[PDB]
């Protein structure tokens, strides 16, 4: 349940973001161990993605049995969407570089075996991510159906940029664990002091980069500023289900 | 009334993968019985104006035709005829275009340049420049490719061929592209494809990377002492 | 012929007549279809160290 | 009538160490009273020929023979004659085959090239070349050895000898060994073995791993 927010190799870029634990220890071995020689068509690529979705679903099902499962599975689907779409952040991981190095082969072969009325539309781009996103949006409905076999409508958080979603898992996890914290008192008191200080600077470091309100990140921020009547807020007011903005977060023990 | 016809250049042929011809009429509004046709110098009608362009409201008619089948014949320099005929005009108006001859065909010599250290230190954005130079005909089309895919034409900017002072017949040009600092510290490859008439293969590629410029030796002589 | 005719796949037929042949022999050809496409990946390699020692 | 005799080469006499012969007759009657035998130049009869192939359904005839011979007897120059006689064609046929003699002799120079950095960067597989060159008799057998156990034949190919551009009589060849990139990172030695007559011994061996090719970098010098 540690987020490992120090730089290390968690994120290449110098800005500090705290990686969720759900990103770490995923069953990405199916796409990791792909053979670009044996696969050159869209139909064969869909099946393995469906298999990976099934493995992720059963992994989460086994992990939880060691609505909350639905939320975690929702954000895991969004994370896998970002992995397939090629806009993921975790470039520092040596394992995750190979996946984004060998999906290029598959989608280059797909772009090579295309026809003229789509060749001119998908000719220009960078790292083939335009037709990668097109392929995802074409086959997005089937993947979640295979994922939801373990234990409808297509999820919408997959279009949300990853950093704000990471904020949402942080909010859910912290409210869950502070509910877990409490429900003589001298024995319990000293752990809460260490409970605050293990995550004390975890809130402040991200707040310094909430300014300047990536290329696609800014447009979503501008559009959401027009609605919800709260353009500039350090708290998103999405699924917080508790008090926010430092009200009971810090020094609540006394 | 006036009709202007311009021939396609190497950039249009390379990008469109076909030969497109224009026989465009200026200062002529919409009337009836307007005839435009591109015919062979020998006399036969090689191609008609199928899917004729709609007249522009401001006294302009496009009337473009495609000589797609005869790619080499345009390069041969054979003369083309446009037949413009209207009821008011007694004598049909003709437009003639052909490939020029006699110009020199000196080859380009591209040299791709890595970004400066001062720009890299500020950690904002690196600008890789592609100094195409030496070509005798003034027609160059430059694209940028990353991992076998042409980059969008928004990210790079190409300057027009400028005359070179040292030699009369030769010219030069340049282009830039704004790579992010992260994507260049990662060490990716960028290619500057140049398309020109004088190249025997008619295309040339060059590559740059983070490893393109590095020093070799680091001879250091630490001479720590205690007595001066 | 122009390359645009050949790559479009327009079927062409060959006509040959001879006194020996009671009937003309005709052969047809077109660009093969149904194949797959893949791009080469050139890796230019440098010479071995040992060979340069022989100079 | 067509009677073909295939003399043995280094592949047959060295891969299995048995200088088998063969009588391959083709384009004749499918079913006929067939005589298949080999005869030495002196005239003694060879041993039995077993497992003659059945008639090829395309009206062509097929026959298989084997004649074990002494190894240096084939080198001794004894001309061997395959006997073919049919009732359809009453004329018997005897065809003489012998190894070429008088050809020049030259030693192979095996060089082994490590994979390029870009190929490793693709993170799929590394292909290792084995550049046999400079051998005149235009025959060679190339096999790959990993850690001293034989390697699967499916994991490599070999080109036929082709004339050297700047040598009138010599030849060269090629062989790629598609090793997995992960197996190359955890250092495992691969090596070539070249089979050729002109070597002082039968075979010559060369090997390259990541340790080979790395030059000196750190000239740390301490001065009193
Ligand atoms: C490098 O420095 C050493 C002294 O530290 C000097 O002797 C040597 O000549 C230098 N290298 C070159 C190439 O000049
Ligand atoms: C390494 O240092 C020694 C010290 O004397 C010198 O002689 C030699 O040339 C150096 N070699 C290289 C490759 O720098």
């Amino acid at each position: 349940d540690e987020w490992d927010c120090n730089k290390g190799t968690n994120k290449l870029y110098e800005n500090d973001i705290c990686l969720p634990p759900r990103r770490k220890h995923m069953c990405t071995k199916q796409l990791e161990n792909i053979s670009t020689a044996s696969i050159t068509t869209t139909d064969d690529l869909l099946k393995e993605v469906l298999i990976t979705a099934v493995n992720e679903g059963k992994r989460l099902k086994q992990q939880w049995e060691k609505h909350f499962l639905c939320d975690a599975m929702k954000y895991s689907f969004a994370d896998l969407a970002d992995i397939i779409r090629g806009t993921d952040i975790w470039k520092g991981n040596r394992e995750q570089q190979k996946i984004q190095e060998r999906l290029v082969k598959i989608f280059r072969n797909i772009y090579d075996n295309l026809e003229k009325d789509e060749y001119e539309k998908y000719k220009y781009g960078t790292k083939y991510q335009n037709l990668r996103s097109a392929w995802w949006d074409a086959h997005r409905k089937k993947i979640w159906n295979a994922m939801t076999c373990s234990a409808k409508e297509p999820p919408v958080y997959d279009y949300v940029p990853q950093i704000l979603r990471w904020i949402t898992e942080w909010s859910e996890h912290f409210c869950e664990l502070q509910e877990k914290n409490y429900y003589t008192c001298k024995t319990k008191c000293e752990e809460y002091s260490k409970f605050i200080k293990k995550w004390n600077s975890q809130y402040i470091n991200l707040e310094k980069k909430f300014k300047e309100l990536d290329e696609n990140l800014i447009q979503f921020l501008q559009n959401v500023k027009s609605e919800c009547n709260e353009p500039n807020t350090v708290d998103k007011y999405l699924m917080y289900t508790s008090d926010c903005r430092r009200v009971k977060f810090s020094n609540t023990i006394d | 009334i006036r009709v202007f016809a311009i021939p396609p250049s190497f950039a249009s042929i390379f990008l469109t993968k076909s030969t497109k011809l224009t026989c465009l009429v200026t200062d002529l509004t919409t009337y009836d019985s307007v005839t435009i046709s591109w015919t062979r110098q020998n006399g036969e009608a090689v191609k008609t104006h199928t899917n004729i362009s709609e007249s522009h409201p401001n006294a302009t008619f496009s009337a473009v035709g495609e000589a797609s089948i005869c790619e080499d014949d345009w390069n041969s320099g054979e003369r083309f005829t446009c037949t413009v005929t209207h009821t008011d005009l007694p004598s049909p108006l003709k437009q003639t275009i052909s490939r020029p001859k006699g110009v020199a065909l000196h080859r380009p010599d591209v040299y791709l340049l890595p970004p400066a250290r001062e720009q890299l230190n500020l950690r904002e954005s690196a600008t890789i420049t592609c100094l195409v130079t030496g070509f005798s005909p003034a027609d160059v089309f430059v694209q940028w490719m990353q991992r076998g895919q042409p980059l969008s034409p928004e990210k790079y900017v190409t300057s027009a061929p400028m005359p070179e002072p040292q030699a009369p017949g030769r010219y030069f040009a340049h282009s830039i592209l704004t790579v992010s600092e992260e994507e260049w510290n990662t060490g990716e490859t960028y290619t500057c494809v140049v398309a020109h008439e004088a190249l025997p293969n008619r295309v040339t590629e060059r590559t740059v990377d983070k490893s393109t410029g590095k020093p070799t030796l680091y001879n250091v002589s630490l001479v720590m002492s205690d007595t001066a």
